[PDB]
């Protein structure tokens, strides 16, 4: 499934490789939002088949972040 | 055998001869409300936006574990928290520091600490480095520098976790107080540079975004991360 952004920020840093196979509740990428940088966790275990945003960049709520398989 | 006396924070403490990162650990661990994170030396010190931060033996390294529960919007105030935190330690021991937006405290504008908070759904991680006994960075300073004199780790410690327990109470009474103590104590009529516009940091609003006054006398708020900023 699609992994989309829990609140306003901009990405520090992406934590999981493509091709990489992710673990439920893991952490997938970094917002600094509110003056905390903040870990995104996975809904579900699977592979990092997509990771739709770059770092540096200003993601929204509900915006996709990681497709994973 | 500490002999702490608070409600939430420090009702438990894990102490490390050395790690990687205090933050981390608090991040990886399931661990309970104001349990307290502290090691001699930190190896992979982490800084605000992606930075690095010496961790020495002789300096305090800590991490809180909080779980405030509090409407996003007050969620930006949490490092003010640490910040306010450290001043009124400092003020104990009779230095005075003051806060530079919004995460770092300055004595004579010498950093000599720096708060960073990590968020984990639920979970919500106050890291606070000060520099006490420790070796320090060009343009940095220390406690022992400050006043002279190897100054007791330990005390330190008691003081901090005091002040962060009381100012974490409080905050859970009213959210609002911390605003003032930081806008009572941050430095401000400076003139800065916004790159990516100048003007004065003449405040912060209740969002804790900083007021900047421009020549012409219009204000422009600032969010932190957002852009980069400079002391003229
Ligand atoms: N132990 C330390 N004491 C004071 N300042 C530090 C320390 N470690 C890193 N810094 C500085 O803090 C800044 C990041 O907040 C860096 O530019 C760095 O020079
Ligand atoms: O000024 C900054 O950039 C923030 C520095 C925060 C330093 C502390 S040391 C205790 C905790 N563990 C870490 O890895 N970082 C914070």
């Amino acid at each position: 499934n699609v992994v989309s952004a829990p609140m306003p920020g901009k990405v520090l840093r992406v934590l999981v490789r493509v091709g990489d196979r992710v673990r439920v509740g893991q952490g997938l990428l970094v917002l600094e939002a509110m003056k905390m940088e903040n870990e995104i966790p996975s809904p579900r275990d699977g592979v990092v088949k997509r990771i739709l945003v770059k770092e540096g960049e200003a993601v929204d709520t509900g915006q996709p972040l990681i497709e994973l398989g | 055998m500490l002999g702490l006396k608070t409600s939430i924070i420090g009702r438990r403490v894990i102490y490390f001869q050395e790690i990687t990162s205090t933050n981390e650990f608090a991040k990886t661990s399931y661990l309970e409300e104001g349990t307290v994170i502290v090691a001699d030396k930190q190896t992979m010190g982490h800084g605000a936006l992606n930075r690095k931060w010496e961790s020495p033996e002789g300096g305090l390294w800590l991490s809180i574990v909080l779980s405030p529960k509090v409407p996003q919007k007050d969620l930006p105030k949490i490092v003010f928290l640490g910040a306010v935190g450290v001043v009124e330690t400092l003020k104990e021991f009779s230095i005075d520091g003051r806060i530079k937006w919004p995460n770092d405290v300055l004595v004579n504008y010498k950093k000599i600490a720096g708060v960073l908070v990590e968020g984990k759904g639920d979970k919500i991680v106050l890291g606070i480095g000060l520099n006490v006994n420790n070796k320090v960075p060009n343009g940095a300073t220390s406690m022992k520098l400050e006043l002279g004199s190897e100054v007791p780790l330990l005390s330190v410690f008691r003081s901090l976790i005091t002040n962060l327990d009381r100012l974490y109470l409080n905050f859970l009474k009213n959210p609002m107080d911390i605003l003032n103590l930081v806008r009572d104590n941050m430095i401000l009529g400076v003139r800065v540079k916004i790159l990516g516009f100048e003007g004065i940091a003449e405040d912060i609003d209740d969002f804790g975004r900083l007021i900047i006054r421009l020549d012409s006398g219009e204000v422009k708020k600032v969010i932190y991360g957002d852009v980069s900023l400079r002391f003229l």
